[PDB]
RNA sequence: UGCCUGGCGGCCGUAGCGCGGUGGUCCCACCUGACCCCAUGCCGAACUCAGAAGUGAAACGCCGUAGCGCCGAUGGUAGUGUGGGGUCUCCCCAUGCGAGAGUAGGGAACUGCCAGGCAA
RNA sequence: GCUCAACGGAUAAAAGGUACUCCGGGGAUAACAGGCUGAUACCGCCCAAGAGUUCAUAUCGACGGCGGUGUUUGGCACCUCGAUGUCGGCUCAUCACAUCCUGGGGCUGAAGUAGGUCCCAAGGGUAUGGCUGUUCGCCAUUUAAAGUGGUACGCGAGCUG
RNA sequence: UCCUCCUAAAGAGUAACGGAGGAGCACGAAGGUUGGCUAAUCCUGGUCGGACAUCAGGAGGUUAGUGCAAUGGCAUAAGCC
RNA sequence: GGUUCUCCCCGAAAGCUAUUUAGGUAGCGCCUCGUGAAUUCAUCUCCGGGGGUAGAGCACUGUUUCGGCAAGGGGGUCAUCCCGACUUACCAACCCGAUGCAAACUGCGAAUACCGGAGAAUGUUAUCACGGGAGACACACGGCGGGUGCUAACGUCCGUCGUGAAGAGGGAAACAACCCAGACCGCCAGCUAAGGUCCCAAAGUCAUGGUUAAGUGGGAAACGAUGUGGGAAGGCCCAGACAGCCAGGAUGUUGGCUUAGAAGCAGCCAUCAUUUAAAGAAAGCGUAAUAGCUCACUGGUCGAGUCGGCCUGCGCGGAAGA
């Protein structure tokens, strides 16, 4: 976490006067790869920043394993 | 998870030393058996030491194991 | 990262911070680090602080670290409402009262012993200063 | 070369002789078994500055009191916890 | 009265363990025998009976030894009631109460009531 | 003779929807916004292993520490439920300085050009489009630069919906 | 709902969606009395027998036991026959 | 939601227990009115008492560091049948010595608080019991002891006291909850508390000895420094120091990296020996390396105090908003 550019916004979708007026979207860019993932599922910042780096978690291990696979 | 508790009991002395008790005043409601009966005592089944006879209170720590012993001085 | 193995119980009261301290005296070895003020330091300070020692002699000296953390401080999740219990266990600290020797190391120079620990007290939140063995 | 020059203490209690230790004077006692225990003040820098060398606690010191040539050693000392000062010394009379 | 022994207590580790020495005419313990009064979830080992030729080893009591346990000041320190103050996650001042641990040192008990032995 | 266990036991006997809703009340009790705080967020600082051919501090900075701001998400319910209308665009603004350009300096792993970084500086300037309700962002093409923020995340007794 | 500990500030009491554990029974003997007796765990030696049955001795001292959870108590045993 | 005339007297609670109960209500505590009773009750001194918290301690329950002793465990050398022959750069319980930690640990243990008894003074019976009438059961903050929370919140939940509520007056600019202090009414009178005394604004440009140069005082830390005052002590020292200014600072030795290389200079070793008024097989720069230039240390010179730590008062930077 030293190179990761996060933003966060409003969270596009349904709700109320909350979702107009809550910084509850976020994505993560990551600057060596340049891959984007944005999610907004849940309410909290937090919970969903979960999600987030789960699915980033995924992204680049599995990409580097299939890197590997390819080039092997 | 947790939040249990039981209504307490009120235990401990309730005639301390220098008490003029009458007979059959309880004077400990001990749970173990801190105090055992000395003079003119009995132990009940709750290990309860109330007053066999009636006179003056006078606590006492005799004994070959330093038990406290709880005897009344007649008056 | 000094964490006692197998504790008696998982969660334990903040409590209070008073009083003076008990390890006084450099016991062990010649030189010794006591810390003056007053606070808490956390299981990976030590751990932190003890990498700078070692490396400040190279090789020599025998490093006795006097204080064990053993009390656990807990940590309520992030963006959780009050209340629901109370949190789970994060990191372990030990309560340092002032006048409490912290590190202390045999086997040294005088004065390399005291650049090792200026490196460590850096990386301690309390002020600490520096105290040799006293005869007594 | 170890001859302290002190005096009786007459006030002790806590608030004495905390009172004193903020003037540069910190209490001492001085017990044989053979005499009554002497409650004694010291000069604070000079038995400082005396510490230092090994010979203070193995050797017959001379304190002076009353002039009397007492001979001690000094057997037991409290310091403070942090600061590099002394609270009571325990002079057993040899 | 003096010294030993036995019983029943006060008080409860300064009175308890360890090491070494010591006592048998009495007293006590071990012991001799056991069919029967009794007893062993087997066994007279233990309990009990009828005795006592032997011994003082064990056990018990006494004496010495401080190697442990224990006891323990004086002074200082921790804390704190009440009243003030500050750099008031804590401490300080006035004032009253005042430890624990440790140091000097104390210390291998004291004593009451009866019954015998042995002298006086 | 009663898990009358919602255990001082309303009945012997009872589950749900309301965005079609309605009435009495509450800021006792929420969502928007303000306040206290700053966990989280953002920015600065201390130590220095080490990377940087050699060399810790040109530039980055592990293991760790102390702070500042009140911009994010939250915490807490202090103000309002006999009404404080909220997202974005439009229009019009205004301030702060942690400066995006322009101005003046230091150092350089600064030859020159063009840059990296830090200090001082708020006078002025600070895009047009395609896409989506968009803020954000991506992309196209510029420009000296396409600043970061406060202002009820400015602005409905001005507009749009 | 009930029970034990702690929070609890050395009488009693004392809250939170505070920190840890239980009960909705069992028993004609596990009750009463009289008489008797004593642990855990290790070491040494000993048939199959082994880290771990039973036997003998020693050290040990209630670290045991208490029909069931925890605290207080228990050899005068409330523990065992 | 509202409840209309006046004065005098006393004056609460936001707590427990239970509630299809949590903003309601009932009993008790607290309030009032009436009657009737004992030095009944309160403060203090003394005496009798039990407690196990603060603190402290580690024999116990747990936990933890190091040293000594050390079964067993790990890798190997072997009879690669074993019995158990032989080692080991290792890990390690029970024990013994030393240091810590604890709300659910205690061989110790206060201050207060609480119960009783005795004895004085004082208090418009302040206490208890019975009966008539209630209200209240949403509390707030501050101090101290605490759980929770981040030893965050004007946060929340208890204990204890204080004030507000139900209390104006003075102070902290303003400011219920903080400090001082209880308004029956009038007076163009006097002394004081907190807090103040240059001026707005009442009162010392008061007296005495010191400190600070920053508007600190008049917001804040880690850390940094020949800011400046006070104290104690130490090193060297007119056999002449410290700082400048003149020389040397080398010889064996590119010393053995893994002989291609770091020649006092990366991860390489050891800390040699001469010359002596003196010099480290070394503190940096630069080169593949050398070369080159310095410092330690040491002589003449001018000639007097100088240097580095320690204890502390008061400051400076660290410090950026709309």
């Amino acid at each position: 976490p030293a190179d990761l550019r996060i933003d966060t916004f409003r969270s596009s979708g349904a709700g109320g006067q909350h979702v107009n007026t809550t910084d509850s979207a976020i994505r993560i860019t990551h600057l060596p790869t340049g891959i984007v993932v944005e999610c907004q599922d849940e309410r909290s910042q937090h919970k969903n920043k979960a999600k987030a780096l789960s699915v980033l978690g995924a992204r680049i291990h599995a990409a580097e394993m299939a890197k590997r696979q390819q080039a092997e | 998870r947790n939040g249990r508790d039981s209504e307490a009991k009120r235990l401990g002395v309730k005639r301390f030393g220098g008490e003029s008790v009458l007979a059959g005043s309880i004077i400990v409601r001990q749970r173990g058996t801190k105090f055992h009966a000395g003079a003119n005592v009995g132990c009940g089944r709750d290990h309860t030491l109330f007053a066999k006879a009636d006179g003056k209170v006078k606590f006492e720590v005799k004994g070959p194991k330093n038990r406290k012993f709880i005897s009344i001085e007649a008056e | 990262m000094l964490q006692p193995k197998r504790t008696k119980f998982r969660k334990m009261h903040k409590g209070r911070n008073r009083g003076l301290a008990q390890g006084t005296d450099v016991s062990f070895g010649s030189f010794g680090l006591k810390a003056v003020g007053r606070g808490r330091l956390t299981a990976r300070q030590i751990e932190a602080a003890r990498r700078a020692m070692t490396r400040a002699v190279k090789r020599q000296g025998k490093i006795w670290i006097r204080v064990f953390p053993d009390k656990p401080i807990t940590e309520k999740p992030l963006a959780v409402r009050m209340g629901k219990g109370k949190g789970n266990v994060e990191y372990w600290v030990a309560l340092i009262q002032p006048g409490k020797v912290l590190y202390e190391m045999d086997g040294v120079p005088e004065e390399l012993a005291r650049e090792a620990f200026k490196l460590a007290a850096a990386k301690l939140p309390i002020k600490t200063t520096f105290v040799t063995k006293t005869v007594m | 070369m170890f001859t302290i020059n002190a005096e009786v203490r007459k006030e002790q209690g806590k608030g004495a002789s905390r009172r004193l230790r903020a003037a540069n004077k910190f209490p001492a006692i001085i017990y044989g078994g053979k005499e009554a225990p002497l409650a004694i003040e010291l000069d604070h820098d000079k038995v400082m500055n005396m510490q230092a060398k090994a010979e203070f606690y193995s050797e017959v010191l001379t304190i002076v009191v009353d002039g009397k040539e007492i001979k001690v050693k000094a057997q037991d000392v409290q310091r403070h916890p942090y600061k590099p000062k002394l609270q009571h010394i325990d002079f057993v009379r040899a």
